[PDB]
Order: C-alpha cells, then structure tokens, then sequence
C-alpha cells in the first residue's frame, strides 16, 4: 500500500480526541512496531505478510498521529541485531524496504500535499548498496517538506548511534575543529541522527515486552514509557490513545524532572566555567573587585559558541556530502 | 533463625534464571531507608551478585551513609568484611552516573585523540563498553522500577538496553513475597536478542 493512508477520525475517536487536546499533547511520539512475527503465526499467515502487515499498520498510525496534531513519529524498523536472523527473513524484510521506497517516488503528489517529511536514521553504510542508493533519493525527495515528520531508524541501534556521535566529535577533534574541552550534553545531542528532533514525549513499544532493546537511550531517558501488550501489526487508535492519556498523567511530574535536570546541568557548568577561570588567574597572579572573573566567563563561553557553531557547520557538510553522492 | 538463609537460597536456585546486576529505581518523590534496605538484603540473600540504588534528585547519593547504616544493620539480623562485601556488591546513584559520565568518557577518548595516540576510528561500540565499565559490575538485567512516574528519570541510559523493566506502585511497605514476585516476571520472561 501507499505511505500515506488518508482517514478521517470516527466519531467517538474525533470525541475523544477533543477532550485529550484539551490537555498536553505529545509533539513527538517514538514506537518500537514488535511482534510481526507472533503475529503472523496468530493469522496462520506468513512471516513476510507478517512484516506487511507491519508496513501497513505503520502507514495507518501516522495518519492517526497527524490527525491528532503530532507532528513528528519515530519507528523502530529494523536493528543491527536484525541482521543475524535467517538470511530469507532478512532478504525477506530488504526486499520489503526496497518495494515501499521505491513506491514513495509514485507517491509525490501526496507527500507535497500532506507535507510528510521522510528521514531514516541507523548506519546505512551496513545496507545494500541498492537500498542505499534507494533511501537516499527518498530522503532527498521529502527534505523540503515540514508539515509531517516521520523517522524511519533503519540498520539502528542506540549504542552505534552514541559511539558514532562521539566519533564525530573525535572527528572534530582530529580535524582540530573541536578542543576536548568543549564536549558535553548538547554537543553530543547534536551529533546523534535524531538531531533535528527534540526528545520523544512518549516512547511506545507493542509486544509484552518491558525492554527498550537498544533504542533511543539518550533521547528517551525522561519520556513517557508505555508498554502495551498489543502486537504492532494489530495496533489500534484506542491503543495510542491509552498512550496518551498515560503520558497527561505523568505530564507534570516529567515536566518537573526535566526541568529540575536541566537547572542542575546549568548550575554544574557554571560552575566547572568558573573554576577552570581560577586556576589560569592564580597561575597568572592577579585574583577580584573589577568584573575580571566575569570576562573572563564571557569570554570561555563566546570561545565555545563559536568553535562548536563552527564544529557543527561542518558535520551538517558531511551528511549532506554523503547524502548527495549515493542518491545520484 | 538461620533456615532463613538456607530458604532464601533455596528460592534463588529455584528460578529459571537470576539477575546478575539488579537496579531500583525510585521515582516517589512525595516523602525512607528501611524498606530500601530490605530489598538490597533480600536481593544479595537470594543470590544477586550487584544492587544499584538510584534517585533523579540524588538524594541516596546524599545519604550514602544514613543508606549503608540500614543496610549492614538489616544484613546482621538475617564487621569491616561485612562494610567491604556491601561496598562492593551495593552503588548508589544519580544521573550524574548515566548520560554525564558519558561526556566523561567522551573527552577521555578525544585526548587520546588530541594525543595522536588514538584515531577517531577506533571507537567503536565495543571500546566505548570498556571506556564505560567498572570491573565486574555487568549490565542491569532487571530494574525494579517503584513509585507513579512511567520513565527510568535518567538511569544509566547507556546500560539499560536489554534490562527488562517490572513496575511496583511503591516501595514504602516492601514485602519479601512482592519482591520474590518480580523474579518468577523476570525468569520468565523470553530474551531473543534480535533474533
Ligand atoms: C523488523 C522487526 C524486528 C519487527 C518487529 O517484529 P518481529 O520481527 O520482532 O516479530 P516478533 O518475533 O517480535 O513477534
Ligand atoms: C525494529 C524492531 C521493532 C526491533 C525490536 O527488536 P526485537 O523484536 O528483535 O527485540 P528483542 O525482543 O529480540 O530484544
Ligand atoms: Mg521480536
């Protein structure tokens, strides 16, 4: 089927979905889509149908999603770890990947009128080259479009992308664009794949199982977790929405965590800042009544704002470099 | 009476499987170390090798002490060998011990890199697993999550990536039956690795 599945809410689901948008909404839900297979055998059915089922379920719950005015959803699809299954499962799903990227090039029309922009995230360089190639166009295709988000992590784990961001800054390091000094949350933050998205409000996964397997750790350490025994291919509006109403319960209580972790960072850098700023002045001698530890802050900080700017341009270069060159 | 250690042995034995490294995460934040130490106890008495301790505001961290106190004067009823084994076996955490220890180790690796000594390419999962170990400490199998909030609150993110989550609503009356609990989910449950 198609990627983007127009429906119009129901009427107890329209109803519904009024009342909860009276209070916070998710603007970022991530869901690890698990179960195909013990779905599939439930049906009597094959396991590749299974994984359709899947696609399809998926296709479904975006629609759901952008009906309810979230604009951005992250799936989990596929995981390194998925490669050391059966080589005609894992042809199997390759070869579904390849047939729905493939389809999103006669599927244009809708995602400028829907405005669904497509990116997938993992260590692509694991893929065949043909999906590579594949994937690269499509994501090309939906770059500019920015009233739908959808991430696709495809050949993804956690981990790789956590290595991989500090690769990047060691990266930078080497290329002398980054001193060590200036490593930290927000810079590794922006050196993940997810780096466009904010944090997921709510991280969703389907079968029974309570385990995030290796995904999104960082970005999902202060989200709502929502475990639902429902498996993915059988997901229903009314599963998300019990999603949703677990993550208003938990809003304010979040909210105050996040925010009490973010005072703490603040207040942990200053003062890391202004003790670096000691050890130089009573190396140097002079130690103040004159703003002199105060300029002295100004400046560590506008050093850092410019060289880590400047670290950042350059990373941006090197995606789209690599972005450009396997989708020609 | 001593055929307490014998029964509690006994229930260990008898599970499918244990956990290794056993995590608590307390999210309640409305009000108490008795009842955390009773876990801890139970936890090392069933068989569990390690026992983190871990809150978002860092309050066991500050009460380090006030915390083992508990706990060798519970582990007594049921002395510098005794303070080494929970030592050892026993951490108490913040979320200084999740995502900025993983700043930490960052720039550990980018002056090995500054240094010429190491490439950028050399870290791959795996270095940064070492980077980012203790010396025995294994990963969390199982964290016992207590309290309202759905959300591990920051507990060591990197580390938590298999560990199989259980939910109790609190922690403040704790008993061994509820606790013994967790571990019949925890056997039982089925670990495909991706496959
Ligand atoms: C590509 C993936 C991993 C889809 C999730 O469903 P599974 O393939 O894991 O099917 P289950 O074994 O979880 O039922
Ligand atoms: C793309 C998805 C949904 C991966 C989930 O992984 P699994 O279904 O293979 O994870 P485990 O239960 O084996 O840990
Ligand atoms: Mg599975």
């Amino acid at each position: 089927a198609s990627w983007i599945k127009e429906g119009e809410l129901s009427l107890w689901e329209r109803f519904c979905a009024n009342i909860i948008k009276a209070g916070p909404m998710p603007k970022h839900i991530a869901f690890i889509m698990d179960g195909n297979r013990r779905y599939a055998k439930k049906c009597q059915v094959e396991r590749q149908e299974g994984h359709s089922q899947g696609f399809n379920k998926l296709a479904e719950t975006l629609r759901w999603c952008l009906n309810l005015g979230i604009l951005e959803v992250t799936v989990y699809a596929f995981s390194i770890e998925n490669f050391k299954r059966s080589k005609s499962e894992v042809d199997g799903l390759m070869d579904l990947a390849r047939q729905k990227f493939s389809r999103l090039m006669e599927e244009k029309e809708k995602l400028q009128k829907h405005g669904v922009c497509i990116r997938v995230l993992g260590d692509l360089h694991l893929l065949p080259l043909d999906l590579q190639e594949l994937i690269a166009q499509a994501v090309q295709a939906t770059k500019n479009y920015n009233k739908c988000f959808l991430n696709v992590c495809f050949a993804y784990t956690s981990r790789h992308e956590i290595s991989n961001a500090v690769r990047e800054m060691a990266w930078g390091v080497e290329q002398g664009l980054l001193d060590p000094s200036d490593i930290s949350e927000s810079l590794l933050d922006k050196c993940l794949y997810t780096n466009r998205s904010p944090h997921p409000d709510i991280l969703i996964r389907t079968s029974g199982e309570v385990r995030l397997s290796d995904f999104l750790l960082w970005q999902t350490s202060h989200s709502c977790l929502v475990f639902q025994p429902v498996l993915w291919p059988e997901y229903t509006f009314w599963n998300l929405f019990e999603a949703i109403l677990q993550f208003q319960m938990n809003h304010s209580m979040l909210q105050k965590a996040r925010d009490m972790y973010a005072e703490e960072r603040k207040r942990q850098q200053l003062e890391r800042d202004q003790a670096t700023v000691t050890e130089q002045l009573l190396r140097e001698g002079l130690q103040g009544d004159a703003q002199l530890r105060r300029t002295r802050l100004h400046k560590l900080s506008a050093r850092r704002e410019e060289r880590v700017q400047g670290f950042l341009q350059a990373l941006e270069l090197k995606r789209a470099d690599w972005l450009a060159r396997l989708g020609t | 009476a001593a055929h307490h250690r014998m029964r509690w042995r006994a229930d260990g034995r008898s599970l499918e499987k244990l956990p290794v490294h056993m995590g608590l995460v307390i999210t309640e934040v409305e009000q108490s170390f008795s009842d955390i130490a009773s876990l801890v106890v139970w936890c090392m008495a069933v068989g569990i090798s390690y026992i983190s301790v871990y809150d978002h505001q860092g309050i066991f961290k500050r009460n380090n002490s006030r915390l083992m106190d508990e706990i060798l004067k519970q582990q007594q009823e049921l002395k510098d060998d005794q303070v080494l084994n929970c030592h050892l076996a026993v951490k108490v955490l913040s979320p200084e011990d999740g995502k900025a220890d993983i700043v930490r180790a960052a720039q550990d690796f980018c002056q090995l890199v500054a240094q010429k000594q190491k490439r950028p390419t050399d870290l791959d999962v795996d270095t940064l697993a070492s980077l980012l170990s203790s010396n025995g400490c294994p990963d969390p199998d199982l964290v016992l999550k207590f309290g309202p909030v759905d959300s591990t609150l920051g507990f060591l993110p990197w580390h938590i990536r298999l560990t199989e989550i259980v939910s109790l609503p609190s922690h403040l009356n704790i008993s061994y039956e509820d606790f013994f609990s967790a571990l019949r989910q925890y056997a039982a449950c089925e670990q495909r690795l991706g496959k």
